[PDB]
């Protein structure tokens, strides 16, 4: 689960990464992003079906050049996918990922967001060889912006 | 033949010449025998200084990365 989130913290637009969230909620977030193409491709079909039914059965668009008729079906196809993607997020999913990111650290700039799988760590002999981010080359610390609350 | 430059200097070969006859010459070699033991002892009385002064500790866990040298195969 490698997804960068853009959350609305009041007036600020904060950023985070799904690797900073526990694995129990990463699966729920990944499941939502997996249903976006199912709503996008499904909406493209309706936009393609309803458009083909209109440029043929309605005898006002059928009496037009094919290039104008094909442009309507082409426009209504991808427009039907963009609309279905909005209905998917705006209904309850854009707010569900915000609630699932509750407790995760956020950052003011996207460039400051680390990927937990890309961080350098070592096996600390003084702590039963547990993985530790505080390796012998660290100087100051991480110091994120704040913990997200929704 | 250690302490070469010290022995040569004590024999006076930096400013003069040794006697040309083996008798006095070989006595002069054995004459610096006491001074070599003294100068050797003086050089073993140096006080210690922090080793982490001009040399990073190679046993530090920071260097466990075993990083290699990235090169360009021109």
């Amino acid at each position: 689960s490698n997804i960068f989130l853009e959350l609305q913290d009041g007036d600020k637009t904060v950023y985070t990464h799904t690797s900073l969230i526990e694995e129990s909620k990463q699966e729920q977030i990944q499941a939502i992003y997996d249903k976006v193409p199912q709503w996008t491709n499904g909406g493209r079909f309706l936009g393609f079906w309803l458009s083909m039914e209109a440029v043929n059965r309605v005898q006002s668009v059928a009496k037009l050049p094919i290039y104008y008729r094909a442009g309507i079906v082409a426009t209504s196809t991808l427009l039907g996918g963009l609309v279905s993607s909005l209905v998917f997020w705006k209904s309850g999913n854009e707010n569900q990922v915000a609630k699932l990111a509750n407790g995760a650290p956020v950052y003011l700039k996207k460039w400051e967001v680390p990927e937990l799988s890309k961080l350098y760590f070592f096996l600390d002999d003084d702590n039963n060889f547990k993985p530790s981010l505080n390796h012998h080359a660290v100087t100051q610390g991480r110091q994120y912006y704040k913990i997200y609350q929704h | 033949m250690d302490n070469y430059f010290t022995a040569i200097t004590l024999l006076g070969l930096r400013d003069q010449n040794l006697p040309p006859f083996k008798d006095a010459r070989l006595q002069r070699y054995k004459s610096i025998k006491k001074m070599i033991d003294l100068i050797e002892t003086t050089t073993k009385l140096a006080p210690p200084m922090p080793v982490e002064l001009f040399m990073l500790n190679p046993t530090d866990p920071e260097w466990d990365d075993d990083m290699t040298y990235p090169t360009i195969t021109h």
